[PDB]
């Protein structure tokens, strides 16, 4: 997602680089996770060009 | 081949109308030779939902 | 088989029926509020004490219900739900955290055949089970989390009927004092107030021996302690009176209706109504004074019915719903009144309001004070539903 | 939410839900109802909202006065009891046609059982 | 393109919709004058403070209106068969459908007999009479439905009361016809004695 | 009029018999708003849109293309088998769930302008990470299917084992139960190793006696000092244990 | 050697046609029924004298547009009723027992399209599926709990399409598009474990849901057999016998020709060939050949319509005495042939929803 609940941060930890997942904002139960991939925005609509939420107003 | 004699097995029965389905298709399968073509009418299968394709993984 | 055929094709039908109903939910009704449970319980009931929370909508609910299951435990449960007080307050209309919980879990035995709260202390309550014994609780004095022990402690229970039934009642006069019915053909009473530390299981106070079959529902006087009454299967409720001699011989007695009858309710305003369903699809009403005559009649139901109870602050009110999944609203002021040809083609006069919003069949119903017009309904599918109607119905 | 919208705030566009309906009871359903339209006519005669009876005569009455009274059937034969009309009325009461709303309680179930179905079909419980 | 693949896309959602208004009409999931857009239908206020005791008094009227009572103890004559041998009645009992069975049970019982003429047309014979008792009950009639006739000779079937709670038959006389397994007919009067 | 729509490819149209009144239905709306409620609710299944006329009204319909036509009840039961999909015959375990649809209604003036979910709990049903299988409602907590360490693995490492050449058997097997027991608990730090070690001793040390390795053992405890990772009293109490 | 086109028929659907088995479970004297499925849709066929074929009951999925691909005869000890299951693109299994009408036991959970339908010969509750997905997940059918799942982390990075039971049902043989060719030992000692519990599990018993193994570890494989798509193998007894684009046939057996196929290791790498009865014209994959019920004869049709028979007496690829049959009229694409259960009759089916049968002049 381009606004998702999670996000993705390389860690560093006991000399063997991982990537650690953690949600950007409080979750309730039941809620789909999502997180940027971080492609361009040509490869963005070539593979992710689905985000399901439109503006309110 | 011993057991397949001891198992008996239910021989084939044909095809009889629906009154109910009386609108489903016919097909007319057609002989390549001298033997004339066979219809039946056809019998709609079951409705299943679909899971999206995935790759075996562990 | 066809029958088995059809019955595939219903469930497309009844899944159509909810779909239409939800999408018109939101312009016929003023209230949505729909909960799923885990388990099926037979019978569910408001606490009669409500509290506002000061400044918030959200008032402050709470639910008394049962569990049913399989072949898993099951357990005594009041749930807690936040409903809006004041509707220009538009989550949707409160905070994202939820408005409905659970609270507390009691060991059961069986499933709640019939389970109601004393009027003087609402926090003694008597529950019908498959079990003989009607199991009596108090949930302030056993703990909240349910016991993994399996050990149950239906504390004070009542003895008295040999086998399980269902009809439950308490006296609103007197203090501890119940009627319940069973397959037994007899009426079993007891005098909680009188019961010492007796051994923790009381035995009847009163046997009484009237209907022919099985008695299914048995009411106090909703205004006087002495009078009460009792239906069956018999198609014919039977009125009693207390220090009656003979418990066997009836005050009064009438058929009521061409089936089966198994439900009561008296109106709490006028002492004089009874208002009575029955399986063949009909309610009905009678006098205490006459009881010869049919007052009225209601038809509008498709299926059998069980569940009959009266509107609070409105005494022209009356509501029930059975197994055809409805439920109709019916105006006793409008009895007779005339209407035009489409008011006609829609229902009689005297037929209020009908609701039929839920998939699968629903076997209880039920408001609570201070809100007239808001009702909560037990189906089948474990759903909870609470909703209120507009107010242009009712002016 | 103060400013929460209409229940519309769910996406552009969405994969299909799969359907919950099936083809082959819609047939089922079709030739049903074809059937059902051949003795009721309701997409026909009836425009869909009502259905026509076709008069039939099973017995005639006569009284000690010139009173001459049939007894009137039709053709469904799910519908309703058989009623006591004069010979004035033959010929007028011929084709009757009812509205949905007036049929009575029991035809629901005559016409079609798929109008309502008692899923419990049995006292497997309460 | 073609319009027939054009309706073909759309009879499901229309055939369907069709079944719904079937159903609908019949068994409805909402009050449509309930509907606040079509407000016209119950515009009329909703008056809570109406008496209800009242509806002892208005019904009692009623009952004094249609106190209801029957002749007494069937009677009937017989007159000749019509056709292009004997012929037999029966009498059938309907009761409604309780809570275990799954459909209404209804009983037979044998009433009587006659020796009815081959097809006797005119000038037949010298005047016979079958007697009925007070079979009928008001109260069984309000535990189960209302009674019927079967003859046979060949079946027909004739019913004789009503939900209304009025009797459908008098003392007139009646002609019925006969199917079997206009065409056979039998001709008879009733009266009460 | 009333406009049926293909894409435009094909194109059918009716007239209206007698205005406001609705084609399915069959009822009389009576008022063009009412027409236009009417139609948008009672048949979600289609799209209703007003398109104008020379007289005033043309309606154009077209099917949903994404309407929302499916199960509403337990999602459990479309997965069941025929026969027991639809059961009703007792009670079924699902997740509580909630939701609200009304605040409260508008309840705003009938106007032609006025034209061109508040969820909680769960919502779906859920399958078996594992193998896609189906996961039914009563284990909602034992389905990690995960632990500290997956089967596979432990068959898969044991089977590089005995890939190497230059290791005899005696000091091949003590690669593989060291080796297990590690990935059996996922120690990290310096503390553990010299604790996990009198976890170890004790936990096999019976089975050290089996398979004669309690020598070969010795060495590779004399390998942790040389890492620095063990103390001298560690070495003391696995002989105690050993024998 | 000896046949000749004796009957010839033609689906009227047009569509391509796919998999088509002959009822080995059955009797003598049972008539001699076998089926054939196509696109969406499944039928079947009973051979008779003087060439007849009388049509017998045909479904359609007119629910799923997918093209099936396999299919296989069923028998339910149960009933004694015999059945037959099917999958195709969509991987879903559906199961149909004519007797009953239609099919009640279905199966999803598989990803891609299966691509492989073949039962255990001993139990028939025993059925295992490979499809797009790697997967070689088979079903306990009159249970309906999934069944111990071969390959996965270690398994095939490629599809699978082939597989086999031997003889007995002590191995199974599979490989695909991979050229991998690996075998997993039924006689696992722990698998019976499973199918033991497997055929009295219930999920009502206790709320702990059914485990299903998962095994990574075949017996042996290979890749060294063949440089091209490999589309055909079978068990041929104690060799393997297989196919591939190109228009080659290579019978083999592992290791050394000492090696046993039970006493081998997962370690063994070494194959001996012994396979040579090469063909032409058939550089298409997705082909499939079929063997007669005593393991004797056997044909192989052709791209180009042309059948290639060969048998396994003291015939053997040291010389390859080919027996190519031909037919001028069937020349468009053989998709599927099928013995029956006897060398008198076979029945091939072309590409174009034509059915070719063929009868032997014994």
């Amino acid at each position: 997602s381009v606004n998702p609940n999670c996000y993705a941060k390389v860690m560093m930890v006991n000399g063997d680089h991982r990537i650690g997942i953690f949600a950007k904002r409080a979750i309730q139960t039941g809620e789909e996770l999502f997180f940027d991939y971080r492609y361009s925005q040509a490869d963005a609509l070539k593979y992710v060009g689905i985000e399901r939420e439109m503006e309110i107003p | 081949n011993q057991e397949w004699k001891q198992r008996r097995i239910q021989p084939v029965h044909i095809l009889t109308s629906v009154s109910s389905l009386r609108g489903t298709r016919e097909c007319s399968v057609t002989s390549d030779l001298d033997f004339p073509t066979q219809v039946i009418p056809l019998k709609t299968l079951n409705a299943v939902a679909s899971v999206p394709i995935m790759y075996s993984w562990s | 088989k066809e029958a088995a055929f059809d019955d595939a094709v219903e469930e497309r039908v009844i899944n159509e029926e909810y779909k239409i109903w939800k999408k018109n939910t939101p312009f016929l009704y003023d209230l949505v509020m729909t909960h799923a449970l885990e388990w099926p319980s037979l019978t569910a009931q408001w606490l009669p004490d409500v509290t506002r929370p000061e400044g918030k909508d959200f008032s402050i609910h709470r639910l008394v219900l049962g569990t049913h299951t399989s072949d898993e435990q099951n357990h005594l449960v009041i749930a807690s739900v936040q409903l809006p007080n004041d509707d220009a307050q538009f989550g949707g209309f409160g905070s994202v955290s939820g408005k409905i919980e659970i609270e507390i879990k009691i060991n059961h035995e069986g499933e709640v055949n019939r389970a109601r709260y004393m009027p003087q202390n609402p926090c003694i309550i008597a529950t019908k089970t498959p079990s003989s014994d009607v199991l009596v609780f108090d949930y302030t004095k056993h703990p909240s989390k349910p016991d993994p022990s399996g050990e149950c402690n239906p504390d004070l229970r009542l003895r008295g009927h040999q086998k399980e039934g269902y009809g439950l009642s308490w006296n609103p006069n007197l203090s501890g004092h119940l009627l319940s019915a069973s397959d037994d053909h007899t009426i079993c009473l007891w005098d909680i107030s009188a019961v010492p530390k007796e051994g923790k299981v009381v035995d009847a106070k009163t046997i009484f021996t009237g209907h022919t079959a099985v008695v299914e529902d048995v009411s106090w006087h909703l205004l006087h302690e002495s009078l009460f009454g009792s239906v069956a299967d018999d198609q014919k409720l039977m009125i009693w009176d207390t220090r009656s001699n003979n418990t066997s011989k009836p005050s009064h007695s009438v058929d009521a209706h061409t089936a089966e009858v198994n439900c009561l309710s008296f109106n709490p305003y006028s002492e004089f109504i009874l208002a009575t369903g029955s399986a063949d699809k009909t309610v009905a009403l009678w006098d205490l004074r006459n009881l010869k005559l049919k007052l009225h009649s209601f038809e509008s139901h498709k299926d059998e019915i069980f569940q009959v109870q009266w509107s609070p602050h409105n005494e022209t009110i009356l509501a029930s719903s059975g197994t055809d999944r409805r439920l109709n609203v019916w105006d006793l002021s409008k009895i007779g009144e005339e209407q035009s040809p489409e008011d006609a083609e829609d229902g009689p006069p005297e037929l209020l309001f009908i609701h039929g919003g839920h998939t699968a069949k629903i076997s209880d119903f039920s408001w609570n004070p201070n809100e007239p017009w808001v009702i909560c309904s037990v189906s089948e599918d474990n759903i909870m539903q609470v909703w209120q109607m507009a107010e242009n119905i009712y002016n | 939410n103060k400013r929460r919208k209409l229940k519309n705030k769910r996406r552009r566009s969405l994969p299909r839900p799969h359907d919950f309906f099936d083809a082959q009871t819609l047939d089922a359903i079709r030739h049903r109802a074809i059937c059902f339209n051949l003795s009721a006519h309701i997409e026909s005669l009836g425009k869909g909202h009502s259905v026509v009876f076709h008069s039939t005569v099973i017995a005639k009455r006569k009284e000690d006065s010139g009173k001459i009274k049939l007894l009137l059937h039709w053709m469904p034969e799910d519908i309703l009891p058989d009623v006591w009309v004069n010979e004035s009325e033959r010929h007028q009461l011929k084709t009757k046609v009812v509205h949905l709303s007036k049929l009575p309680k029991d035809t629901a179930l005559l016409l079609d059982p798929n109008i309502y179905r008692t899923m419990p079909q049995k006292r497997l419980k309460r | 393109a073609d319009h027939e693949l054009f309706l073909q896309a759309f009879e499901k959602p229309t055939q369907i919709y069709r079944f719904l208004r079937t159903r609908n009409l019949i068994a409805p999931i909402f009050l449509h004058r309930t509907l606040t857009y079509m407000s016209h239908r119950n515009s009329r206020t909703n008056i809570k403070r109406k008496t209800f005791k009242v509806d002892d008094m208005l019904s009692k009227v009623e009952k004094m209106k249609g106190e209801q009572e029957s002749h007494s103890h069937l009677q009937l004559t017989f007159t000749g068969f019509f056709h292009k041998v004997t012929l037999e009645v029966l009498l059938v009992k309907v009761c409604h459908k309780k809570r275990k069975d799954v459909s209404c049970p209804i009983r037979q019982v044998p009433t009587g007999k006659k020796q009815v003429p081959l097809n006797p047309d005119l000038n037949q014979t010298k005047p016979s009479l079958a007697v009925s008792s007070n079979e009928f009950e008001p109260s069984n009639s309000h535990m189960v439905k209302s009674y019927s006739l079967l003859f046979r000779v060949f079946v027909a079937q004739m019913t004789v009361f009503d939900k209304n709670r009025r009797l459908q038959l008098l003392d007139g006389e009646y002609e019925v016809a006969m199917q079997e397994m206009q065409g056979p007919t039998l001709q008879f009067t009733l009266r009460w004695t | 009029f009333y406009q049926f729509l293909y894409n435009n490819n094909t194109r059918q149209q009716t007239e209206a018999r007698d205005d406001l009144h609705c084609p399915w239905c069959t009822l009389n709306c009576r008022k063009l708003y009412s027409l236009l409620k009417h139609l948008k609710l009672c048949h979600s299944r289609f799209i209703f849109n007003y398109v104008y006329h020379p007289k005033g009204a043309r309606i154009d319909v077209s099917i949903n293309e994404c309407y929302d036509g499916s199960y509403a009840g337990n999602p459990q039961d479309i997965h069941r088998q025929p026969g027991f999909a639809f059961s009703r015959n007792g009670p079924v375990k699902r997740t509580p769930i909630t939701h609200i649809l009304v605040c409260r209604p508008k309840r705003t003036k009938a106007s032609m302008s006025e034209f061109l979910t508040y969820s909680s709990g769960h919502n779906r049903l859920y399958f078996h990470s594992d193998t896609c299988l189906p996961l039914r409602p009563q284990e909602m907590e034992v389905d990690s299917e995960d632990e500290k360490d997956p089967e596979w693995l432990r068959e898969k490492t044991i089977t590089q084992i005995e890939e190497f050449s230059d290791v005899n058997e005696g000091e091949k097997e003590v690669m593989k139960l060291w080796n297990l027991h590690v990935m059996k608990h996922g120690f990290i730090a310096d503390n553990q190793m010299n604790h996990a070690c009198m976890l170890f001793v004790e936990n096999y040390g019976q089975k050290i006696i089996k398979k004669n390795l309690c020598r070969n053992f010795m060495l590779h405890l004399v390998s942790m000092h040389d890492f620095n990772l063990i103390s001298i009293m560690s070495i003391d109490k696995a002989v105690t244990k050993l024998r | 050697y000896s046949f000749k086109c004796v009957n010839s028929l033609k689906e009227d659907h047009n569509q391509p046609l796919f998999g088509v088995q002959f009822n080995w479970h059955s009797k003598e004297g049972d008539p001699l029924v076998f089926a054939t499925v196509g696109s969406n849709r499944v039928t079947l066929y009973e051979c008779h004298s003087q060439g007849e074929i009388r049509l017998l009951q045909s479904y359609v999925d007119a629910d799923a547009d997918e093209n099936f691909y396999t299919c296989a005869w069923t028998y339910d000890s149960n009933t004694s009723h015999p059945l037959l299951a099917v999958a195709g693109s969509r991987g879903i299994i559906r199961i149909i027992n004519p007797i009953t009408m239609q099919c009640i036991k279905h199966y999803v959970g598989h990803g891609n399209a299966i691509n492989e339908l073949k039962f255990h010969p001993r139990d028939p509750n025993l059925l295992l599926s490979v499809s797009k997905d790697h997967a070689l997940r088979l079903w306990n059918i009159q249970t309906d709990t999934l069944v111990a799942i071969f390959g996965g982390v270690e398994g095939h990075r490629d599809e699978v399409l082939s597989a086999d039971y031997d003889l007995l049902g002590e191995k199974i043989m599979s490989c695909g598009m991979d050229h991998s060719l690996k075998l997993w030992r039924i006689n696992s000692k722990r698998m019976m474990n499973a199918i033991k519990e497997s055929y009295d599990y219930n999920p009502n018993k206790t709320n702990r849901p059914f485990i299903s193994q998962k095994i990574h570890f075949p017996d042996f494989s290979t890749r060294d057999i063949h440089r091209n798509y490999v589309d055909c193998v079978r068990w041929l007894g104690d060799l393997i016998l297989s196919k591939s684009c190109e228009n080659a046939i290579v019978c083999w057996k592992p290791g050394k020709m000492e090696d046993d196929i039970d006493k081998i290791k997962p370690s063994e790498s070494n194959v001996t060939i012994l396979g040579r009865f090469d063909y032409s014209q058939c550089d298409i994959w997705y082909m499939r050949f079929s063997m007669d019920f005593w393991q004797k004869m056997l044909a192989l049709g052709n791209q180009v319509g042309k059948l290639y028979v060969w048998d396994l007496e003291v015939e053997d690829p040291h010389k390859a005495k080919c027996t190519t049959l031909t037919h001028h009229k069937c020349g468009a694409a053989i998709r599927q042939t099928s013995f029956s259960r006897d060398s008198s009759i076979l029945i091939a089916v072309c590409d174009d929803a034509s059915i070719w049968r063929w009868d032997r002049l014994r």
